[PDB]
């Protein structure tokens, strides 16, 4: 139907031409009829009838009459509805100037009249004159002239000049503007102007009056002489019950405007003081501004209820405005809530829905069934027959829901595994069943949760939810490709038990023929679960290739070992599980299925290990009990120790040998030493027992504690938590941060008296807040990162691009911290991989990195390689599927369509609330920083070099001595500039002293070209560098942090981007969160967008222009095409708040924040919104250009192209 | 649906195709060229995909023979 | 809570909210996050207008489905109409072109 | 120096000085002369007396 939006100033003609009538009286109904007023707020005859095809008469009445006027009412026979569409108009006895355009910094009017906003405000508050028509005066236009001053050059000239106040004087100021002379002569001063600050207000200047001449708009319409006003229905007055009425604070705000107007009209008609007309006028303004904007421009009027009315701009913007509330977000039909339970039965694709619920949920359905089978003759008796609860209702709704996806959503929704598809199960009850399996992905677990439920209508929507939603599919981690629907708590605590090992236990060393045979042993009671026997397994092994082969052999195992054989699926090999099985061993089991296997083994594998490890947790009986918390003997003899140690440095602290600021920290240093070694003894104690083998002899063997098998299966708890409940709970701190001299001594098990308690509730409260202020943060910071990358999509194949990235391990000492393999798993190479020392290609060009590749990698001992990135890529808009590389909730190669931004944006979000020279190795030593390399050429050790035992090629044997988190990220993303930053060199060429001025110092550079710059430098910095070297283009010359828009100045585009990977990744992994670098990338880009064009060639950009980068780049390869002259552009770094505000859609930017703001500047700028992105297709209900819907839009370029 | 991707290509472009189909089998008087075995429509074409009976040029060369008929 | 058809707000025109008022969830700016990053765009369609606040549509699609028929044909959203006329209101001229 | 229109409303009308009871004697002497003065001015017009005579018949006849 529309295919751009715009957006302008409004004209009195055109506010004329919106509106059906003129509100003429302040009067909204009848207090006895309840009848609308005629000329008023509510009319009628302005707005439309009340009734349905009615007036207010009654004469005409039914539809016969549509379209007519009732001569004697005025009101047109049609629907109600059009009193939400039609508008009506105020015509203002005196011009009233517009708040946005006014007070929203810059203010328009101030800029485009040149001449300050007090002086704006000082005419408009009628307090000083402004010439307009200065004629043959000495006067010129915009000097201000005071009332006896006025007064006076009336006296001494008369009618020559004209002097004016109010809005009508900035009116007359601002039609009488011959815009292009403006524009002329800014350009002229722009050229011939030598400082650089007049250059910028110039330029500013340039640009909105420029703006103005093309958009077609005129300056005086930013001043209102006519008012539009909003429809009846959107501003009701409706009664409730008991006669009360309710309103909109906007009905206030237009009486409060209506009533002042007829005022300045009676006013001016019965011939009144200056001054009182003049405060009038004051009172129009005022209360204007006040319907525009309450609170802006200065104490905001409140209403009966001592609270401020909220007006247009209120209702428009804000988190509960119209954008976020009902636009962005909305309640939805065809849903429901409940309380979720578990359900251990159920499979990966199913969920346990109500009966109740979903005969609410499918009503509709089952009358189409009821309809269609002819159980009922009409609707209204399918609807009795619903509601009377029949057997064959129950039937129609089981045939109804047999193959119908639904969607389980929790809230919050952190990523997209938040909302999946399940086929539902009719169960008796009031609660949803869940699938335990996907628990980890929904973040729910059984104390309370509640769940929704929404029922996709379409075919479309159900083969949506079957294809993309359905959780069989979504088994993979978008953020790190790793497995989600891995076993925890009571599945691994099966697993664990059923595969432990025990010396001397009934029936070891016996033989069995398979898997089955050591069934039936433990069934019969001839042999544990631990026994160790020998068993005969066959194994099939599935190569990279595809060759299966199948070998037979005698295998020492455990019975349990070969009963989960039994389940584990052809194709892996039995080493898989000869083995204890931890989290960490299910976890490489699956991931092994679904690399070797597929999708559908891995989900009847995944079912299988959960039904068992259930089952034999059930029958293991493992329980928890006070005798389970063993108590090292070694606790009080350390505690008694430290004890005696701490009053004898006391004594030697009273003989005055050390002070006191040593002995707190001496005292704490023991403190943390005993809670160590008492920690080590306790689970030395846990972990291990003695027992008797079948030779007679004493034997070591692993312990069967329960609390030990829960940390140790990794099903719950740690090392710390049997600490705090067997141990020491340790230091504890003051809630200021410092520690208190003496710790708690005292268990869990023991107990704790009244200050030990109270010590451990001063950081459990911490705790709690740092928690609730921290999800708040993370929510804050994962929004604005959705709206900086949601234009991101998919939209080529292939850029035809030759750049890339190099990457290497990650070296931040001695040892790795990441595997060139992690890093290079699933990218597109750029240039051809290289054999090192050879010129052979092992590797050719465009080609996914899968494991196989990844192993043949590692073995050929590559350090550095070169692949496609997404920063890189040169598409006009979006990426391409090769700079992305695979899709890691998929596993092959990205799709055209897929957003890419918001998955990424979701990846880093979603772990916020988680978050807060001797060389050991034998190889060579290179110069560049200090690097050690082994013999098979990979550099595994990077050290600093300030300004050694070997030089430059000497080996070196090992031992050989040469010689706050999410926070962080915020500011990583948003580039914030650092408080003390380091200072950089800006180009290469020798430093030399200067004059040191009083206050701080300056410093000079020689470039190779002989020309000298000067650094403002402050007196109190460490400078390294020295007179007469040439240092070059972005070295240290003060130490400190670096400013990522130094870096991507002096360095360049790739130099960005690693540091802010590195920082992301090293806050990332501190705590121990997998997130893939390629959505970091997304977001680099993101934010690389805009460019300052330096030299402007021809191509219309003006010098110092902060244009947008892809228009540039279309614009050069036309210019290119025409062989004229090129741009030059250098690329600025913006914060994701900055560029998500700097986008080119208003509609986007206006729905994210600052919609004043962003509405002021389209209007007066007339920007064209051409809806290509996400969030402006979601707010006007099309289809989103992403995924399913991105074929169709591509149809759309296709007709508009032709 | 891991087979019929598989021989689409594409996941979006296969919702498209089966949705086509199955509005075609439910509103229109077409019949599935498998046996029902009693599936919704949308199962029925996601089989049919499977099975390599359906695919958009066979929609597309189908649509043709309708119209020039 | 279940809801199909019910109430609807005197102004967004959309269903209410809670279980007194026999109201519908919100699909909030999450859920639609979600669903874009799936790449369902059918049904963050259906939510947006046949669901919430096109009236004739979502009129249509309940005869489309007593009729078992399970087709939409989306319209505009009442609650964009509403923030076109707030913003005219504000002396904005807001407008849309072929 | 200040935005609440109340304050400079009555900065404004604190500029005049209060005045006396002569003073309004003597303002409506000035109101009573122009007054006069325009009666007088309009009582010089061909067809002013006519249309207060025949109003004066029309009201004498009841
Ligand atoms: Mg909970
Ligand atoms: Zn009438
Ligand atoms: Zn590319």
């Amino acid at each position: 139907e529309f295919d751009a939006i715009k957006i302008g100033l409004a004209s009195p003609d055109m506010i004329r031409s919106w509106s059906f009538g003129e509100v003429k009286k302040p009067e909204t109904i009848n207090y006895r009829t309840f009848k609308p007023e005629r000329d008023g707020l509510f009319c009628a005859r302005i707005f439309g009838p009340v009734k349905d095809y009615e007036c207010l008469c009654g004469k005409y009445k039914r539809l016969k009459h549509r379209g007519v006027i009732c001569e004697k009412c005025g009101v047109e026979v049609t629907q109600t509805k059009v009193r939400r569409d039609r508008m009506g108009h105020i015509e203002l006895a005196s011009p009233v100037a517009h708040i946005w355009f006014l007070k929203s910094l810059p203010s328009r009017i101030g800029l485009l009249m040149d001449m300050p906003l007090r002086d704006i405000e000082r005419v408009l508050y009628f307090e000083m004159y402004v010439v307009t028509e200065p004629g043959m005066t000495d006067l010129e236009r915009g000097q201000m002239l005071t009332e006896e001053e006025y007064l006076d050059r009336l006296e001494e000239w008369g009618d020559e000049f004209t002097a004016k106040m109010g809005a009508e004087a900035i009116k007359d100021l601002l039609a009488s503007m011959d815009l292009p002379a403006e524009a002329e002569q800014m350009r002229e001063e722009l050229d011939t102007t030598n400082s650089e600050t007049k250059r910028k207000k110039l330029t500013k200047r340039l640009k909105l009056v420029e703006a103005f001449v093309a958009s077609g708009n005129k300056p005086e319409w930013m001043i209102l002489t006519v008012l539009p006003v909003l429809p009846p229905d959107l501003r009701p007055l409706v009664p409730l019950d008991g006669g009360r009425f309710a309103t909109s604070d906007l009905n206030d705000l237009y009486r409060r405007v209506i009533n002042r107007n007829n005022r300045l009209k009676r006013l001016l008609e019965l011939a009144a003081p200056d001054i009182i007309v003049r405060n009038e006028k004051r009172m129009l303004q005022e209360s204007v501004d006040a319907l525009l904007d309450n609170g802006r421009r200065g104490r905001a009027i409140t209403g009966s209820n001592k609270r401020p009315l909220k007006s247009l701009a209120d209702m428009i913007k804000g988190k509960q405005g119209r954008f976020r509330q009902n636009l962005l977000g909305k309640r939805v039909d065809y849903s429901g809530r409940s309380v979720i339970t578990v359900g251990p039965y159920l499979r990966l694709h199913q969920c346990g829905l109500p009966k109740k619920m979903a005969l609410e949920l499918f009503k509709p359905f089952i009358y189409s069934k009821l309809e269609t089978r002819g159980l009922a003759t009409t609707i209204k008796a399918a609807k009795k027959m619903v509601e009377r609860e029949e057997a064959v209702v129950w039937d129609i709704l089981d045939e109804v829901i047999r193959e119908h996806p639904v969607l389980l959503n929790r809230a919050p929704t952190l990523h997209r595994l938040g909302i999946q598809a399940f086929e539902p199960v009719l169960i008796e009850g009031k609660a949803i069943q869940l699938h335990p399996l996907v628990c980890a992905a929904y973040n729910a677990d059984f104390d309370g949760d509640q769940m929704a439920v929404h029922v996709p209508l379409t075919l479309e929507a159900q083969l949506e939810a079957r294809t993309l939603m359905m959780s069989t599919n979504n088994i993979l981690s978008p953020a790190s490709g790793d497995p989600i629907i891995v076993p925890s708590q009571d599945v691994v605590l099966g697993l664990y038990y059923m595969t432990r090992e025990k010396i001397n236990a009934k029936g070891e060393g016996m033989y069995l023929t398979g898997p089955a045979e050591a069934e039936k042993a433990y069934r019969t009671k001839t042999a544990e679960l631990h026994a160790r026997v020998k068993v005969r397994i066959t194994e099939t092994i599935k190569h990279e290739n595809g060759k299966l082969t199948t070998e037979t052999k005698m295998i020492d195992t455990t019975v349990g070992r070969a009963m989960l054989w039994q389940i584990v699926p052809k194709g892996l090999p039995y080493s898989l599980v000869n083995q204890k099985l931890g989290k960490k061993q299910i976890s490489n089991l699956l991931n092994e299925a679904y690399r070797k296997l597929g999708l559908k083994d891995t989900v009847i594998f995944a079912d299988q290990i959960m039904y068992t490890g259930f089952a034999y947790a059930a029958l293991s009986g493992v329980s928890v009990g006070i005798d389970d918390m063993v108590v090292p003997a070694a606790k009080y003899t350390e505690i008694a120790e430290a004890e005696e140690e701490v009053r004898e440095i006391q004594e030697q602290f009273q003989s005055g040998l050390v002070t006191a600021g040593e002995r707190y920290n001496k005292v704490i240093d023991i403190w943390a030493s005993t809670n160590d070694r008492v920690a080590k003894a306790m689970m030395e104690n846990l972990s291990s027992e003695q027992v008797i083998n079948r030779q007679g002899e004493q034997e070591k063997q692993e312990s069967f504690n329960s609390i030990y098998m829960m940390a140790d299966s990794g099903a719950r708890g740690s090392a710390a938590q049997i600490r705090q409940l067997a141990g020491m709970r340790g230091l504890m701190a003051r809630p200021d941060g410092s520690i208190i001299e003496t710790p708690i001594t005292a268990n869990f098990k023991e107990g704790l008296n009244v200050l030990q308690y109270f010590i451990s509730t001063h950081g459990a409260r911490k705790g709690l807040a740092d928690t609730a202020l921290k999800t708040a943060n993370s929510g804050y910071l994962t929004r604005r990162l959705v709206d900086v990358a949601q234009d991101v999509v998919v939209t080529e194949h292939d850029c035809g691009t030759l750049e890339g990235v190099v990457m290497t391990p990650h070296i931040e000492g001695g040892d790795v911290k990441v595997a060139l393999t992690e890093l290079a798993l699933g990218r597109v190479v750029s240039e051809d991989i290289l054999k090192p020392g050879t010129d052979e290609v092992l590797i050719p060009r465009n080609t996914l990195l899968d494991e196989k590749w990844c192993k043949v990698i590692n073995d050929n001992s590559v350090d550095q390689i070169k692949v496609r990135s997404v920063v890189t890529c040169d598409s006009d808009f979006g990426c391409c599927a090769q700079c992305y590389g695979r899709d890691l909730a998929r596993g092959h190669l990205v799709n055209q369509g897929e957003a890419v931004g918001v998955i990424a944006a979701q990846s880093i979000g979603e772990p916020g609330t988680q978050l807060t020279i001797q060389a050991k190795n034998n190889g060579s030593v290179k110069l560049h920083e200090l690097t050690i390399i082994d013999e098979f050429g990979r550099t595994k050790e990077k050290h600093k070099l300030p300004y050694l035992s070997k030089a430059d090629g000497d080996a070196v044997a090992a031992g050989e001595t040469v010689a706050g988190g999410l926070p962080r990220v915020a500011d990583l993303f948003e580039a914030r500039k650092p408080k003390e930053p380091a200072i950089l060199a800006e180009h290469s060429g020798t430093v030399s002293f200067g004059k040191e001025t009083k206050g701080k110092r300056r410093l000079i550079i020689t470039r190779d070209s002989g020309d000298t710059y000067e650094e403002m430098i402050p007196k109190h910095r460490q400078l390294n560098v020295f007179e007469g070297e040439r240092i070059e283009r972005g070295d240290v010359i003060a130490d400190g942090p670096e400013s990522p828009h130094d870096i991507l100045r002096l360095r360049g585009i790739h130099a960005v981007t690693t540091y802010i990977a590195n920082e992301v990744q090293e806050v990332y992994r501190l705590q121990g969160v997998k997130i893939n670098d390629k959505h970091i990338e997304t977001i680099v880009r993101q934010m690389l967008r805009k460019c300052t064009i330096t030299f402007a060639g021809d191509s219309e950009f003006l010098p110092g222009e902060t244009v947008e980068y892809s228009q540039v780049k279309i614009a050069n390869r036309k210019l290119v095409e025409e062989g004229k002259e090129p741009a030059r552009f250098e690329r600025e770094l913006l914060g994701i708040t900055k560029a998500s505000l700097a986008t080119e859609s208003f509609i986007s930017a206006a729905s994210f924040q600052e919609t004043t703001r962003v509405l002021t500047e389209a209007a007066v700028s007339g920007k064209r919104d051409d809806l290509r992105g996400l969030k402006e297709n979601v707010i006007v209900g099309r289809l989103i250009p992403a995924g399913t819907g991105f074929a169709y839009h591509q149809d759309r370029q296709a007709k508009r192209a032709q | 649906v891991q087979d019929a991707v598989e021989k689409i290509g594409n996941r979006f472009d296969l919702v498209l195709v089966a949705a086509r189909r199955a509005r075609q089998m439910q509103s229109g008087g077409k019949d599935a060229l498998v046996p029902e075995e009693n599936d919704k429509p949308t199962v029925i074409a996601l089989r049919e995909i499977e099975e390599g009976l359906i695919t958009k040029d066979v929609l597309d060369a189908r649509e043709r023979q309708e119209q020039q008929e | 809570h279940a809801r199909s058809t019910g109430s609807y707000s005197l102004v967004t025109q959309q269903p209410l909210g809670g279980k007194a008022q026999f109201g519908g969830q919100r699909f909030g700016e999450m859920e639609v996050w979600a669903l874009e990053a799936y790449g369902a765009a059918y049904t963050l369609q259906e939510m947006l207008t046949v669901k919430s606040d096109d009236v004739n549509g979502r009129t249509k699609m309940y005869k489309n489905i007593v009729d078992g028929n399970h087709a939409m044909e989306p319209g505009m959203p009442e609650s964009f109409n509403v923030l076109l006329k707030e913003i005219r209101s504000l002396g904005i001229n807001i407008e849309l072109e072929d | 120096r200040t935005t609440d229109p109340v304050r400079m409303y009555m900065r404004e009308m604190g500029t005049v000085e209060l005045l006396t009871r002569e003073g309004e004697i003597d303002i409506a002497k000035r109101i009573e002369d122009g007054i006069n003065q325009v009666q007088s001015a309009i009582a010089e017009y061909p067809g002013t007396i006519p249309y207060i005579l025949e109003q004066f018949d029309r009201v004498q006849a009841e």
